[PDB]
RNA sequence: UUUUAUUCAUAUAAUUAAUAGGAUAAUAUUUGUAGUUUUUGAUACCAUGAUAAGGAUUAUAAAUUGAAAGUGUUAAUAUCAUAAUCAAAAUUUAUUAUUUAUAUUAAAUAUGUAUGUGUAGAUAAAAUAAGA
């Protein structure tokens, strides 16, 4: 079975792989660094609570800074993102699940 | 409700009907979306009239007021599911599993084909057919032949 | 008996349907008992509504306004992040009401709509009528 | 929780199932009126003698004709049994009903020599009064069938000109019930699958749906039904 | 085949059947057809005119000097379409002052007709002090035969719907075809404001007098505001007006019936909050007003709930359960044969087989 | 005593009954049309059609540039007309025909692991603008 291209059907069939050291930010993030964040990082309206936010939302400082727990959905039931540091900035919650 | 009275032998049918609201919703929803992002990426002065702190403040209020649009229709066609109208068969675009002018799938084009439900014309099945633009360059060529009746023959003034 | 729902209420007017009662009226014949969408009650209205717009709208979990503390899957329940715990690293930029909807120059070029919602808001009283 | 007379069988007790929508022809779903308060000969048990209907005439037309006559409007009076009759219609000659089918045959002198007074011509009006209307309805319809030009019929009649209680026919609109099983008669048939379906004759009749129907009296149907409901042995869907 | 229908539009097999056309042929007109000129129908749009007046018309035709003259004067009064805020008292005082410097029937007539429908804008609750000011000595002290303009006249009765005035009857009654003769110049505005105005008032009379009154005048009985018809109609407590409107209802339309039922239920149930006055309960002319639409409505097909406890034969009923009417059918021909001469008579019949 | 090639990648998650017209139209608040509640085959079963594999043979010689691809059945499968308890969004999940050595990530998130003298067994394909 052959699909167009950059078209799969399969949307989460994308791997990705650990990050390479000489790009690092032209690779799975923005194509420039100078664009807005999503609107994952905002909150839209008054909600009743998040049950866990997306893998598209980018890791920002307040996440290691405020403390309050974050997690994304995998191949298991969740995954909390535990021991909170400041080397994944600027980088998006897909690249550090490895599923 | 569920599966007391449904008055169809496929239920997923009404995946077609509400489908439509999205294409609904995207053409109500595209300018406004558009007009957003492009404001909101564009870097270079806008005009004369407004430069610099202006410019950067308003991006930034339009990039927050196309984040407070809630609801607002704003995903590619292409990740939208294509699914015939007739028998709920699911059809990827580009493939032959799907038939872009019906918009119906590859099995229902070969039943509605095979019975007297469509009028088309056999050609041979590994050829380009009669059209001399499919002749002359094949799906590309029609396809800008296509692009050039539309669009590049008008002055534009 | 196998009822989707327990309970319904009418909603024709008390004075006038005792009256009307008296005077015969024409059912379908393949279905003489209609129960619309009107004869819900408001609860079950009110989650009917919730769970419609289960792909785009609050009706899925995680997309909010689920009034659920925890959520079952995969045979592990997991508790639910708060909004003010959420907003301490998702920075708020609530306008409210007033963003939704566009002004009326605008329903041209947004062919013919000025709410910006989930739903598509029809100006007619036939579409998105609910007894009133 | 479910009932013979709420299921979806498609024949019971020996008979084809009244109650559900496929055991009946599509004709009868067709939009109709309730003619029950119009006329009697308008009826549609009638409708193989609509074809004949005369053109009506009024009370005023006839106290215009009695306070000036016309020389060549003839007003006929078809009631029979004269020990009923005892008042004069003003310029009337009578013309018994069941004397009028040979009183047409007759010819000028034939008819002059037998009922006293000389046959009006077929471009000559006639007016028809009977006791209700009906004798003269029917005898309007034979005046056509004889081909003459302008019969009209005064449906007000003797007892709307005099006041008279008298009745030509005393015919009881209220129709008796059904005794007996569905006439074979009315059984329809599809002419591609052969399936035998009803149709409205005999017990199921458009007859007994006029009557027995809801009366224009507010307090007379509330009477009619007890305190509960007007129909309260039917489910609460069915009503 | 299936339980998808074949579109018969677009199926080249249906099109080119034996039963339709194929496309070997000429592919002329099959025939000219001709619809609306061999019969055509009248425009009738469900919504109502949004162009219209909305109101009563007075005809304000003033001689144009001395429209000149009181201008100043008539700026406060309506003018075309356009509706001042000027308070009724003040035009009231004016018009009492500058009457008599007038001095031309015509236009004092036009000018208190003016006033009049002012007032009435305004509901103003001190008004037939210029009609009594103005009236009896000219139009009907005892015997007066001066037919006033039709401006007063007009004036006058909406004055009187507007304010619920007993005032009207008096006029209505001078304006028969005997008197007046202004009912054919009515509108159907100014009959559906009486007709509310008399219907929420209590005068059965009234309405009834109103009602043969348009029937005799042609009034455009399809035309009147459901509402106002609805309220005229709840006021029939009386016996014979009750038969009257019973015999009545049938010279309105099917549709205009049809929509009467439903703006008295309305009434009746959500619509007491657009009444201005809720509307008296009278349930026998509501559940009659409902049956005479019912009746005059085309009937539809319930066969269910029509035949629901249709009893079957007594043939079958005795062959299928063990019921008593295998015998019973012998009485029953027994009765039939004692009822006709074929049976003596003064014979008595006992049961027959044993009651199970 | 004849010729050519073959390492092939996603795969399940929850609810589906109605008709209602507007400017330039001789007038309808019908602006704003308000009568709960007796039924039930596929969230998981329709067996029947197509397809795969796939063959047939007359054109003498002169002229002409001419006068030249055709399918049963056996099989497997499936979404259709036929037999009520449940797959399509939260995708790991393994599904044949791929870029091999002068320069290699810029616009919707778009692949970091198999260099080893190109070295087995089986399998498929064609006489078709090519040159057995």
């Amino acid at each position: 079975r052959k699909y167009p291209f950059l078209r799969r059907p399969h949307i989460k069939n994308t791997h990705s792989m650990n990050p390479s050291a000489p790009y690092f930010w032209s690779f799975m993030t923005a194509k420039s660094q100078m664009a807005f964040l999503p609107e994952e990082n905002y909150i839209t309206g008054d909600w009743t609570g998040k049950f866990f936010v997306s893998k598209r939302q980018v890791y920002t400082l307040q996440h290691a800074t405020s403390g309050a727990k974050v997690r994304v959905k995998s191949f298991p039931s969740i995954f909390e993102f535990n021991s909170p540091s400041r080397w994944n900035i600027g980088k998006e919650m897909n690249t550090l699940t490895k599923p | 409700m569920r599966h007391i009275g449904q008055d169809v032998p496929k239920r997923h049918t009404h995946f077609v009907l509400e489908s439509r609201l999205m294409y609904e919703k995207s053409f109500r929803d595209c300018w406004l979306h558009s007009v957003c992002r492009a404001i909101s990426q564009l870097d270079e002065p806008l005009s004369k009239t407004v430069v610099g702190t202006h410019q950067k403040m308003l991006q930034r209020k339009v990039t927050c007021f196309q984040y407070n649009q809630y609801g607002l229709f704003k995903t590619p066609y292409y990740r939208l599911a294509n699914v015939d109208r007739y028998h709920a068969v699911q059809g990827v675009a580009g493939t032959r599993e799907w038939v872009p002018y019906v918009n119906v799938s590859y099995w229902t084009m070969n039943k509605m084909v095979r019975g007297g439900n469509l009028l088309v014309h056999r050609v041979h099945y590994t050829g380009w057919g009669t059209d001399s633009h499919l002749k002359k360059g094949g799906w590309e060529h029609r396809w800008n032949k296509v692009l050039q009746r539309n669009v590049l023959q008008y002055s534009r003034i | 008996v196998s009822g989707v729902f327990s309970k319904g209420r009418g909603i024709g007017h008390e004075a006038t349907t005792s009256i009307l009662r008296y005077i015969p009226r024409a059912r379908v014949p393949w279905q003489p008992s209609r129960f619309g969408r009107e004869n819900l009650t408001a609860a079950d209205m009110a989650r009917l509504w919730s769970r419609g717009r289960y792909r785009d709208g609050p009706g899925n979990y995680n997309s909010g306004y689920c009034t659920e503390r925890t959520h079952v899957l995969e045979e592990n329940t997991v508790s639910i992040i708060p909004r003010r715990e959420l907003e301490k690293y998702m920075p708020d930029i609530t306008i409210g009401p007033k963003a939704l909807v566009t002004p009326v120059s605008l329903m041209n070029a947004r062919n013919g709509h000025r709410v910006t919602h989930d739903l598509l808001h029809s100006y007619d009283p036939h579409i998105g009528r609910l007894g009133k | 929780q479910a009932d013979r007379r709420t299921r979806h069988h498609m024949m019971v007790d020996g008979q084809i199932n009244p109650r559900e929508w496929f055991n009946w022809h599509p004709k009868e779903y067709q939009p109709w009126y309730f003619d029950r308060h119009k006329f009697l000969y308008e009826q549609r048990q009638y409708a193989q003698f609509h074809h004949l209907l005369c053109h009506q005439v009024y009370l005023k037309d006839m106290l215009h004709l009695m306070r000036y006559p016309e020389p060549y409007t003839h007003i006929i009076d078809c009631r029979t049994s004269t020990q009923k009759m005892h008042r004069w219609v003003p310029h009337s000659l009578w013309l018994p009903r069941d004397e009028v089918e040979y009183a047409l045959q007759l010819s000028a002198d034939e008819f002059l020599d037998m009922y006293g007074f000389r046959k009006p011509d077929k471009s000559d009006d006639v007016i028809l009064l009977s006791h209700n209307g009906i004798y003269s309805e029917q005898a309007g319809w034979e005046w056509k069938k004889q081909f003459f030009q302008h019969v009209y019929n005064y449906r007000g009649g003797t007892n709307e000109l005099f006041g008279e209680s008298y009745s030509d026919m005393n015919v009881s609109d209220v129709l008796s019930p059904w005794k007996g099983p569905f006439p074979q008669s009315g059984v329809f048939v599809d002419k591609w699958s052969k399936r035998k379906v009803l149709t409205r004759t005999g017990p199921f009749d458009r007859q007994y749906e006029m009557q027995d129907f809801a009366l224009p009296d507010l307090e007379l149907e509330k009477a009619r039904h007890p305190e509960e409901g007007p129909r309260q042995n039917m489910p609460f869907g069915l009503q | 085949v299936g339980y998808t229908p074949v579109n018969p539009d677009t199926s080249p097999m249906v099109a080119y059947s034996q039963y339709h056309w194929h496309y070997n042929l000429p592919q002329g007109m099959e025939r000219p057809h001709s619809v609306n000129r061999t019969f055509a129908a009248p425009f009738q749009s469900n919504h109502s005119l949004v162009n219209k007046y909305r109101g009563v018309w007075i005809e304000f035709d003033m001689h144009p000097a001395f429209s000149v003259a009181l201008e100043p004067q008539l700026r406060k009064l309506p003018r075309g379409r356009t509706l001042p805020k000027t308070p009724a008292e003040e035009v009231i005082a004016d018009y009492t002052a500058l009457a008599p410097l007038v001095d031309d029937e015509k236009t004092r007539d036009l000018w208190l007709a003016k006033v009049f429908q002012h007032c009435a804008f305004q509901r103003c609750g001190g008004a037939m002090e210029l009609w009594e000011r103005y009236c009896h000595q000219r139009f009907t002290a005892e015997g007066a035969t001066a037919k006033p303009p039709l401006s007063l006249v007009k004036s006058v009765l909406f004055y009187c719907n507007k304010t619920d005035n007993s005032g009207w009857r008096a006029l209505f009654d001078r304006c028969l075809k005997d008197g007046w003769n202004y009912t054919p110049l009515f509108d159907t505005a100014q009959w559906s404001f009486m007709l509310k105005s008399i219907g929420r008032m209590g005068d059965e009379d009234g309405v009834r007098a109103v009602l043969e009154e348009m029937l005799d005048v042609q009034a455009d009985l399809d035309r009147v505001e459901a509402r106002s018809v609805v309220i005229a109609l709840n006021a029939v407590t009386n016996a014979d007006v009750y038969e009257f409107v019973k015999k009545y209802l049938f010279n309105f339309g099917e549709r205009k019936v049809k929509f009467l039922r439903t703006t008295y239920s309305d009434l009746r149930g959500h619509g007491a909050g657009k009444l201005r006055i809720p509307l008296k309960e009278n349930d026998n002319m509501y559940y009659h007003v409902c049956w005479h639409s019912s009746i005059r409505s085309p009937r539809q097909f319930s066969p269910r709930q029509l035949y629901f406890d249709y009893t079957p034969s007594t043939l079958g009923s005795s062959s299928h359960n063990p019921n008593a009417k295998i015998d019973d059918i012998v009485k029953d021909k027994i009765e039939k044969w004692k009822a006709e001469g074929l049976l003596p008579e003064d014979y008595v019949h006992e049961d027959r087989v044993y009651d199970r």
